């Protein structure tokens, strides 16, 4: 694993990890974060039919 | 929603 970071990262709001290959990421329309599809348990044909993501923190 | 996929290598 490499050591260091890309200063123009994106973090995921849930595993905190930075963005890598053939990912799909969703981006919550109120608090403007990004996240792993795969962390929030989205897949690109069901957030297709989301009009405004809203990740689990701004939902309560 | 705003989604976005990254590329492959
Ligand atoms: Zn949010
Ligand atoms: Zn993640």
């Amino acid at each position: 694993g490499p050591l260091g970071s890309d200063h123009g990262e994106t973090l995921c709001g849930a595993c905190g990890d930075s963005d890598g290959a053939d990912e799909f990421w969703i981006c919550c329309d109120l608090c403007e974060k990004w996240f792993h599809g795969k962390c929030v348990k989205i897949t690109p044909a069901r957030a297709e039919h989301i009009k405004q993501y809203k990740c689990p923190s701004c939902s309560n | 929603a705003r989604t976005k996929q990254t590329a492959r290598k």
